[PDB]
RNA sequence: AGGCCUGAUUCAGGCCACCAUCGAAAGGGAAUCCGGUUAAGAUUCCGGAACCUGGAUAUGGAUUCUUCACGGUAACGUAA
RNA sequence: GAACGCGCGAUACUCUUUGAACGCACAUUGCGCCCCUUGGUAUUCCAGGGGGCAAGCGU
């Protein structure tokens, strides 16, 4: 039933500050600041949370291996997989209807 | 305390909003 | 590991290009 | 890199490039109210 | 936009005087 | 003729403090007798205008001493005073009675 | 209204656009905890324990025939 | 003229911080750039000292 306040020099109930209560080994109640929780990377095509990528503030992202931060897939760490395989069939297809209309185009001229 | 010290004359006269001093006129 | 000291020169970057290029230009 | 000489055509032409830098200088400090993009709409 | 910024003031000025 | 190029640029451009000056004097109150004795620290009063590298020089430099820390704070009376603690390889106290 | 790059030595060439600065101890922000200690100091001192940032560097391992590694249909996994 | 110190300015009964006040800011003793030099293992790092920074197609 003891009570506990902030540690720091802001007196305001901030989202910056904000106060866990934990028992120290001294058997007492003691405030303790908490930081802001990390957000999960999002894909750069829809918005949804990127699979395989650890979850870190922006500075510790600086200090992990390659591997814990992107995807051995093409646009890995960047897009999802369904929005690169989206994207490759879209490609294909806008190359084809291309060569479709210049083939089109060549016969249509050729007439003259 | 509409006012402060002023570094020119040392006069509390340095009004903190105008950022002027009514005895000197610094700046 | 019973080594020696001494200098190496290391090779000029792009100097068969860059003899090619200049005897054209000649 | 051309290695040609106009006599008359280049004052021509260097008469063009003023007007049309006039121009543009006229339609940039006209433009910095909307009203007058709204008039010269209709 | 604006291009102007090619000539500088006193170019500008010695070509209008030339016409 | 003239000989002039076509590619043009879109846009013109333009083309008095030693050792003994920051070292004023010792503090010798019994706090900080105290913390010579036992907690291997001299206390010492410095100028306002000296950091802590200077302070760390300026005792190895005169005491011939190895620093180990240096905290410094400024006192209401508008000096400086420092808490300099030695590596265990010197004992505060010898220095202190030399 | 300025910075950068290329070049067997020829100063030539090239790229880019846009404005100083001030303005928050309640906004954004890299990282420290416990125990003890004074007449009066503590996330600052003491003891133990740990993190963050920047820098120069060495060792092991990988980079598998000699030259920038693999696995799973896939989501994805990895000491590089 | 002001602030802080011992009439004077760290050489204090040479000339600190300022001020028309001048590297940039300023209600912060806050933030930079350049040159020389010295020390701590030292080509790189850290710090100290000294001195500075209000072309045109016109002829
Ligand atoms: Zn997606």
């Amino acid at each position: 039933a003891q009570r506990v306040t902030f540690r720091r020099r802001n007196p305001y109930n901030t989202r910056s500050n904000k106060i866990k209560v934990v028992k120290t080994p001294g058997g007492i109640l003691r405030a303790q600041h908490v930081k802001k929780l990390a957000t999960r990377p999002k894909c750069g095509d829809c918005g949804s949370a990127l699979q395989g990528i650890s979850t870190l503030r922006p500075r510790q992202y600086a200090t992990v291996s390659k591997t814990h931060k992107t995807v051995s897939r093409a646009y890995g760490g960047s897009r999802c997989a369904n929005c690169v395989k989206e994207r490759i069939i879209r490609a294909f297809l806008i190359e084809e209807q291309k060569i479709v209309k210049k083939v089109v185009k060549e016969q249509t001229e050729a007439a003259k | 305390k509409s006012h402060t010290l002023c570094n020119r004359c040392g006069r509390r006269s340095f009004h903190v909003q105008k950022k002027t001093c009514s005895s000197c006129g610094y700046p | 590991l019973n080594s020696n000291p001494e200098i190496l020169l290391r090779k000029r970057r792009n100097a068969d290009r860059t003899r090619i290029e200049r005897q054209e230009l000649a | 890199m051309i290695k040609d000489k106009d006599s008359a055509a280049d004052a021509d032409d260097l008469e063009s490039e003023l007007n049309a830098m006039y121009s543009d200088y006229k339609t940039r400090r006209s433009e910095r109210d909307a009203k007058f993009r709204a008039k010269q709409a209709r | 936009l604006s291009r102007y910024v090619k000539w500088p003031e006193y170019v500008r000025v010695q070509r209008q005087k030339k016409i | 003729k003239k000989a002039l190029k076509v590619r043009t640029s879109a846009t013109f451009r333009l083309p008095r403090l030693d050792s003994y000056k920051v070292i004023e004097q010792p503090i010798t109150s019994e706090t900080a007798m105290k913390k010579v004795e036992d907690g291997n620290i001299l206390v010492f009063q410095v100028s306002m205008k000296a950091n802590k590298y200077q302070i760390k020089k300026a005792v190895k430099e005169l005491y011939e001493v190895d620093v180990l820390k240096v905290n410094t704070l400024v006192r209401p009376n508008g000096t400086k005073k420092a808490y300099v603690r030695l590596t265990a390889d010197y004992d505060a106290l010898d220095i202190a009675n030399r």
